[PDB]
């Protein structure tokens, strides 16, 4: 029941 | 010939910073689909322009029974479009917020689709997929794995050619990329070792709510291995989660074929897998084509050169 992830690119 | 009018827009069923994707029935057919919308203004201020291409090629070019099918992308004067299956069981990661655990048999099933999809994108299609999760593996209403969101893919990698850029869910990061090395098709084994620890183990391998304490976990730490789990699922995931990925199992030339072979996967039978004749362990249960019980509330309970001309981004499936 863990957070939401956010995806990323730099 | 595909414009907003072409369909009546139903239920909202996911919005982040770059858009929204909607559930919508096209007028001609009476067919139910999933649209993602995309403001031109904002791909082109938030520097999405090239992830979004990457994506339209990458559903132009795949057929796979695994992979979300594209019908049509197309534009407006302010508005991206791609109008693709609707997967009616939702995310993944719905169903193991709610669980907490899959069954090894349940978490086998979804990854032997996984590899099967994993292994067309990177022997037919000469692309890596990098940001595996469970909050971008849907279910559709038989119950068999689709992929979504394909924009943080990389195209034309070849065998074990690398690749440069930061990106994925910091999470999910594999060592190597941590690491600032080069990196190649492997780290979506190590991706896969992830998804895989969170259905059999109910939580993730490494974890710290603050990403820079994380990526020192992934470099530094050894996984831990819950006492209910059983020895081949054990050396799986101890296989796809090494840290080297010269050492992972799927980090070599045979690719795929390593995990396909590796004996928590003995006895499926891999051309079934492809074929959709193994029998999935949940089916979505839905009233109707606009059920979307096992979408997020947060979205389904809403009512429904800045701006350039993208060349040859419309097209439409045929036969
Ligand atoms: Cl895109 C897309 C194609 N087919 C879909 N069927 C349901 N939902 C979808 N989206 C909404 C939720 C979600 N979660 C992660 N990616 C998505 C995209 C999609
Ligand atoms: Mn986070």
């Amino acid at each position: 029941g863990r957070p939401r992830t956010t995806s990323f690119a730099e | 010939r595909v414009t907003m009018n072409e369909f009546e827009y139903l239920k909202l069923l996911g919005k982040g910073t770059f858009g929204k994707v909607i559930l919508v029935k096209e007028k001609a057919t009476g067919r139910y689909y999933a649209m993602k919308i995309l403001k031109k203004e904002v791909i082109v201020a938030k520097d999405e322009v090239a992830h979004t291409l990457t994506e339209n090629r990458v559903l132009q070019n795949s057929r796979h029974p695994f992979l979300t099918a594209l019908k049509y992308s197309f534009q407006t004067h302010d508005r991206l479009c791609f109008v693709m299956e609707y997967a009616n069981g939702g995310e993944l990661f719905f169903h193991l917020s709610r669980e907490r655990v899959f069954s090894e048999d349940r978490a086998r099933f979804y990854g032997a689709e996984i590899v099967s999809a994993l292994d067309y994108l990177h022997s037919e299609k000469n692309v890596v997929y990098r940001d595996l999760k469970l909050e971008n593996l849907m279910l559709d209403k038989d119950g068999h794995i689709k992929i979504t969101d394909f924009g943080l893919c990389k195209e034309g990698i070849k065998d074990g050619a690398t690749m440069k850029t930061f990106c994925g869910t910091p999470e999910y990061l594999a060592p190597e990329v941590l690491e600032d090395n080069d990196y190649g098709r492997a780290v979506d084994w190590w991706g896969l070792g992830v998804v895989m620890y969170e259905m059999m183990c109910g939580r993730l391998p490494f974890y710290n709510q603050d990403h820079e304490k994380l990526f020192e976990l992934i470099l530094m730490e050894e996984i831990r291995f819950p006492r209910t789990l059983g020895p081949e699922a054990k050396s799986l995931l101890s296989g796809l989660l090494k840290k080297d990925p010269k050492q992972r199992l799927g980090g070599g030339s045979e690719d795929a074929k390593e995990i396909m072979q590796h004996r928590f996967f003995a006895g499926i039978v891999w051309q079934h897998v492809y074929e959709k004749k193994l029998s999935p362990p949940f089916k979505p249960q839905v009233t109707s084509e606009t059920d979307t019980r096992y979408f997020d509330e947060e979205f389904t309970a809403q009512m429904i050169e800045r701006r350039p001309h993208f060349p040859q981004f419309d097209y439409s499936a045929s036969s």
